[PDB]
């Protein structure tokens, strides 16, 4: 459990040290976003692959979240994984401007709205983002699916590089509280903040019921579940 | 007389609210205590697995049906002995970590042994490496 | 039977709503292109991983009828999906409105075809388009064969983004009268959206024909099944 | 048999449709590099899926000369394919420049080397090329390895986007004869097309080499083959 | 024994052949970095999957050190496996140089720091370049674990992306001594050679640190476990 | 005596340069006929998963061991009617395209009916859809 909450930390870490990090300069978007878009992917399909079978790979509280409403996890876990999340962003993103030029430090790619996308419009996006993702991630860990799966790890990478894909220009694309915060502690900035925790966590939430429960063909969730009470009887 | 105390206690552990039986509900109480909150369908299916009288209420002796004989069926330690026989390779009343492991990769999961060991030496009376009837039934009755 | 027509309609939505929300702008095509491309590609691998399971993720009425003619789902099936991913379409392309700033609305990209294209040339580039994509399907979700397949869903994605790679330029790459139609109904604008439709469903049917009427191997495949009974013999 | 001959045949038509067609214009290279890289990739990737479990896939003579030296297919087979797959290439080709609009048209994409690169170095460029190629191929195809391959379809295609990003700069990447040839006999021509078939064969053969023989950990080459004398007595 | 050898020396030659010549020009980085970081990561995961199964693709002193201090290969083929990937960079890079024409060559893509950041900035940055990198090395080669898996090939590829995409701008990106060195030795520079050997060495150490000791699980491993037993009883 | 007569003409269709063995060699020569050029060492493998001297030389009564003995081991008829009842699930000296096909899916390979079903109407004699003993030798001995 305690390694799993290790993993969590060092994921979120290097999440979002190569996150952010890849992120650093500007543009109007054209090759930018492409860059960014597949540097947050692979960051994460390479992260998913590296502590996937240890944690879960969340290294986001909405998605954490998500697991939490799905009943996938114990509040006890989910409170950890997104302590050892948001501590690990911090870190990364400490760790990324300690080894960063200034100048081109900027906002350490802190979440920004576009000037002509209100707040509102803002959460929804993200609400979208978030939710495409999630979807994406519990279809793909549904034990109860597919033999062509491939790797899960990189569809879950390339569902987070297609939010990027499309949100970055409307709001640089958060869909993780942690990798939202982690630049906004550091930058002393919560400008709109509330929109990245509102939006992913909302689209986190829609995207664990669009999608649940681990009913009604059951089975797996069942036998997991029998051996969490023999482990407690 | 001393399995007749054990039989009580490792239920009474579970029914701190008298009424004698073990229901669905409290199974969500454990956990609830326990800092989690399920959902409450797949306590259903878990329970009616094993369940007699399909009913999700594991009154007194249910509760040791659930445990010793395993079926909705009456008598079913005999069915707990060629289930052990399924798993097997000879017969001797014990089930190998080796017969285990072999029956577990034979569905293609290719695991190690050292995930089974901790879940033999959880409980394992004899110490030798297999696991016999009256440890299978205590392995899921510790108390 | 009906929480796949909510998978269809949620997949279109979704697919409508970011691929079209990611072609907002211009471009000559250089960079542009390789995002569209990508996005729609993205788009698609990530919700037939997240609803292949559960209809197939047709998400395309062009795939549907290509399904249709293969005779792997009843006429009934058929028109619920195609009916659920035309509203599907249309209510991503509504969503996609609300929360983009106008100015960057353009035509909701629109498809369109290029100047010194004429509408037969167009509709020849939107056959290849949705031949080479329906024939990419038919074969992965193809039960007969593969265990090198990796993933169905990238693979079927990629195939898009192929599409687009190419066809952009010329027809700004419909190969789904749904993702056509959804910027066509909204802009009021159905100038050559018969390409759109035309183009896919021959394609889609071409596609469906030439895998399933070209018909199957047979003896080499049998004389590889005799091989791997004497390779336990 | 001849339901292989017409996989190799479509499949090299779409191959080289969808590849000259995403060449068309110019660049530096940048943009254009990656762009072109990924159309070839993905048309071989979406192509290997569509048909490889019926021919193998090939669409390429020099990838069907590998197979032969590597004595995986007949003299009259890999001869039916090369013929199967310039005629493929051709008519792609053909098919592509009925649908294209001139001034966009060039030189269909005709493969050629940089001024600074002599027609040797351009040679040997490509026998590098195809060689590293032909080894994925080899590796990923054979019977005797990994349960962790993923997509060999992918493995294969993103081999041939390495040979496009590295050599397009240097001889517009080659790689398969009937690609280079198709563009060759239709724009009438040939100057150093030498270059684009010897290379090719060379490289393709050295792999074969480099890679072979199907022992060790042989097996499956000998009961794949006790069976085509049980066909044949 | 010796098949690997050859397998490492060739893979390093065709990594760093492929790695380099991609390489070779400038930019500020915006597409530049892109297909650098694509092309290096493709020729990795193309490399891993033609010589994986025979030598478990190093191609890289670090990430065989990574493997000898994780205890999963002798100091006797370490030590050969490093000798055949140093001599293999060298072919490649020196192949490379005989036919690439001049005003091309530059550098050879020389790994090299940014003006703004210290040798001890690039020192960590190089460190967690290769400890992502090698994490996912270990975390994708580990025989206990997924079947979800996909191409582990991919994985480690994309990871070499990924560590480019945010890399390179920093250092160039080295993870990988023999390739930093390849270039070195040809061009007589060794000027911040010492980072892209201590980096790598340092990050690789970590990662397999990180990773096996770690130490591991146990408990929750064993209650899902016990879950399919039960899901079997 | 037809037999006698049918495993003479089933072996001179290959022995038509009359030594009196099918070598690896002439394995070879009717392959290049055909219009082929194999590699020669994986005519050595297939040939030494049955024969009986380890040779790569099998003569006109040791080309009937590899045809209906099929192993080194010098009256393995027996041996081929166990190996049926591997297959089988039942021994009636009939393997059933159902039972082919069991054993088959048993190593996970998911496949097909119909491309078994190209295998034993190569040569069925009675018709029935399993396959006897006489019709799997002559299913390997078409003349
Ligand atoms: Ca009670
Ligand atoms: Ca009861
Ligand atoms: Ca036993
Ligand atoms: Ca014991
Ligand atoms: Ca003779
Ligand atoms: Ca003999
Ligand atoms: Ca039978
Ligand atoms: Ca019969």
């Amino acid at each position: 459990f305690w390694r799993a909450i290790c993993a969590e930390f060092f994921a979120s870490l290097f999440y979002v040290f190569f996150g952010l990090g890849a992120s650093l300069r500007w543009a109007p978007g054209p090759l930018h976003v492409l860059q960014v878009a597949l540097a947050f992917g692979l960051a994460l399909a390479t992260l998913v692959q590296a502590v996937g079978h240890i944690s879960g790979a969340h290294v986001n509280p909405a998605v954490t979240f998500a697991f939490l409403v799905g009943s996938q996890m114990s509040l006890l876990r989910a409170i950890c994984y997104m302590v050892a999340q948001l501590l690990g962003a911090v870190a990364g993103a400490a760790v990324l401007y300690s080894v960063t030029p200034p100048a081109v430090r900027g906002n350490l790619a802190l979440n920004t709205l576009h000037p002509g996308v209100s707040v509102g419009q803002a959460t929804i996006v993200e609400i979208f983002l978030t939710l495409q993702f999630v979807l994406c991630i519990f279809a793909t860990y549904d034990e109860r699916r597919n033999g062509r799966l491939g790797s899960v790890a990189l569809a879950v990478g390339f569902s987070l590089t297609l939010g990027h894909l499309f949100g970055m220009y409307y709001t640089g694309a958060g869909m993780n509280p942690a990798r939202s915060f982690a630049p906004a502690i550091l930058t002393r900035n919560f400008t709109n903040h509330w929109v990245y925790w509102v939006g992913p966590v909302i689209g986190a939430g829609l995207g664990s019921l669009l999608y649940d429960f681990l009913l009604f063909p059951r089975l797996k969730s069942v036998s997991e579940r029998l051996s969490i009470l023999k482990g407690s009887r | 007389e001393e399995q007749i105390a054990e039989f009580k206690e490792a239920f009474s552990l579970f029914d701190k609210d008298g009424d004698g039986t073990i229901t669905t509900k409290e199974l969500g109480t454990v956990m609830r205590s326990l800092g989690q909150n399920p959902t409450e369908a797949e306590l259903q299916d878990m329970i009616n697995e094993v369940d007699a009288d399909g009913n999700g209420t594991i009154d007194f002796p249910e509760f040791l049906t659930m445990m010793a004989r395993k079926m909705k069926d009456t008598d079913s330690e005999e069915e707990i002995r060629e289930a052990f026989r399924v798993f097997d390779k000879d017969g001797n009343g014990y089930i190998s970590a080796a017969e285990l492991r072999h029956v577990m990769t034979n569905l293609g999961e290719k695991l190690t042994d050292e995930e089974v060991d901790e879940m033999i030496r959880e409980a394992d009376i004899d110490g030798d490496g297999q696991v016999n009837y009256e440890e299978f039934v205590q392995m899921m009755t510790a108390k």
